[PDB]
């Protein structure tokens, strides 16, 4: 979905 | 006053166009990231209905503000959703609450963080929020074709997005320069025409001038299902945009 | 903001004061903005960016900016009043015609450089024109005002373009033409021309002063989302009967700026060349 924390 | 806007807008765009290759001078972040975050920027603008105008200003924002900053690792997803609620507010009718960009944060960053990066990016960029972007060009060379093709402007919308991914090397063309190859190359995909003597005209931009950048942008259309961001891919698939991601891109550009 | 000290208060987007400079001496205009909740308004972000971008005489300049961490003051050059005062206080007798002719002319030249740039006022009444001693007027209060460069999906209301009413998708430059002509009809007769109450008591004010709008005077009427057949077929009005102060050049010059349909409405640029100005002078106040 559109609702991830990006560069984990 | 068509003209008049055209005018100023390419005049405006060299004075909001960021520093070319600011990524090497970025100690941690990389083209790379630039790439996810845009491709998350265009996620969260299908997701929310927001305009393309509104994805085009918020990458315009992040180019600038990295150009003029440097962040890490972690502050790079914040420095996006701020670009993002800055173009929303600016462009958007009814622009999405903070707390909503905090939500598709993944609650990563709170509300007063974003609020906080909202006022640095406002501050960074002089509130120099009006960028001429490649869809404003885009739409004025729409009202320089005949006759109108939806499926033209839907695949010059769609290229045009493509080009907001990679950095390299999309950096070094002016949105104008974008727009223009970005509309030939639509042109010919789906008409098989050239770019237009009118637009030769208004824009002083000859089919060999837009040739460097009609060669990136033939690269990027060819090895779109096979780029590892593949979130415009998908909203071009829908029925709004005619399924222009759908279309093979032209073999070679008989030049 | 040490350097601006304000005096009084000169209106309630914000507070606006009157604030002098310690250094340099001018007086200037300290409208601020209570950043708490959504952050920067959205109203402020435009009114900024797209402020700073024109630079005209005839446009309200925004020389300053300071952004803190929990205000935001905007510092525009101070005028001494807007046209609405100047309206109510030549009441007793008509503003003079050449002032009239002048203030249009200046800002239709405002308009010209807005719509040449890529900005759309959608604010145009008479509280948003100020007016200094000099005897130029300036447009002011941006915090309406939408970049254009793609279409503008539409979201006072005397001054509101008959597409506004008759659910119109998309902005343009007609709506501001409207509200300078809505101005100029006022500026001339000092009196509102349309006071409408209601979005459709509005709409039946302008249909009874231009007559009902046909599918012949306004090619789409029928087509669009607020339009309704059970409208009333008024005839158009002489326009000697409604502004009869206007000479035959000024009278023309308000019936192209309210024309129905926005595509055939005057643009300022071409207002800017019409023989109504032909004798431009810059009168007083």
């Amino acid at each position: 979905k559109s609702r991830v924390q990006l560069f984990k | 006053y068509h003209e008049d806007i055209h005018t100023y807008l390419r005049e405006m765009e060299v004075k909001c166009k960021p520093k070319v290759g600011y990524m090497k001078k970025q100690p941690d972040i990389t083209n790379s990231m630039r790439a996810i975050l845009v491709d998350w920027l265009v996620e969260v603008g299908e997701e929310y209905k927001l305009q393309n105008e509104t994805l085009h200003l918020a990458v315009n924002y992040i180019d600038r503000f990295l150009s003029s900053m440097s962040v890490l690792r972690g502050k790079l997803q914040l420095v996006g959703t701020a670009a993002m609620l800055l173009a929303s507010k600016f462009e958007e009718i009814y622009p999405p609450e903070v707390a909503e960009f905090v939500y598709i944060t993944d609650d990563t960053y709170t509300k007063k963080q974003v609020l906080r990066m909202e006022h640095l990016v406002l501050k960074v960029l002089t509130f120099d929020l009006a960028a001429p972007t490649v869809n404003q060009f885009l739409t004025q060379y729409f009202l320089h074709q005949q006759p109108a093709n939806c499926k033209v402007e839907s695949l010059a919308m769609f290229l045009g997005e493509l080009s907001l991914i990679d950095a390299d090397p999309y950096l070094k063309y002016l949105p104008s320069v974008i727009a223009g190859a970005a509309f030939h190359l639509a042109l010919y995909t789906v008409t098989g025409q050239s770019w237009p003597e009118s637009l030769i005209r208004k824009t002083g931009y000859t089919l060999e001038s837009l040739k460097p950048c009609l060669m990136d942008l033939h690269q990027t259309y060819l090895k779109a299902p096979q780029h590892a961001q593949q979130s415009i891919r998908e909203k071009y698939k829908n029925s709004k945009y005619h399924g222009v991601s759908l279309l093979n891109p032209p073999e070679t550009l008989n030049l | 903001m040490e350097n601006f000290q304000k005096v009084e208060k000169i209106g309630e987007y914000g507070v606006v004061y009157k604030a002098r400079n310690k250094l340099t001496g001018e007086v200037v205009a300290l409208k601020k903005i209570r950043l708490d909740t959504e952050g920067v308004p959205s109203t402020a972000i435009r009114e900024i960016s797209l402020l700073k971008e024109l630079n005209h005489p005839n446009i309200v300049k925004l020389l300053d900016v300071i952004h803190t961490e929990n205000k935001l003051y905007l510092v525009f050059e101070f005028l001494h009043q807007d046209l609405k005062k100047f309206m109510d206080a030549s009441a007793l007798t008509g503003i003079p015609l050449p002032l009239i002719k002048s203030y249009l002319f200046q800002l239709l030249q405002g308009l010209a450089f807005c719509h040449s740039h890529r900005v759309l006022h959608r604010d145009l009444k008479p509280q948003n024109l100020l007016i200094n001693t000099e005897g130029a007027i300036k447009l002011a209060d941006f915090g309406l005002a939408r970049a254009f460069g793609v279409p503008v999906r539409t979201y006072t209301l005397w001054y509101r373009a008959p597409e506004i009413l008759l659910g119109c998708k998309y902005y343009s430059t007609a709506v501001d033409i409207w509200s300078l002509g809505c101005i100029f009809a006022e500026m001339v007769t000092r009196r509102a021309l349309f006071p409408g109450d209601s979005e459709i008591d509005q709409l039946f004010r302008i249909f009874r002063t231009l007559g009902t709008p046909d599918e012949v005077v306004w090619p789409g009427v029928t087509s669009m989302p607020d339009y309704k057949p059970s409208f009333p077929k008024w005839a158009r009005q002489d326009f000697s009967k409604v502004v009869p102060p206007l000479d035959e050049d000024g009278r023309s010059l308000l019936s192209q700026m309210l024309h129905y349909d926005p595509n055939k409405r005057i643009s300022a640029k071409a207002a800017l060349a019409h023989p109504f100005f032909q004798d431009v002078t810059k009168p007083v106040p």
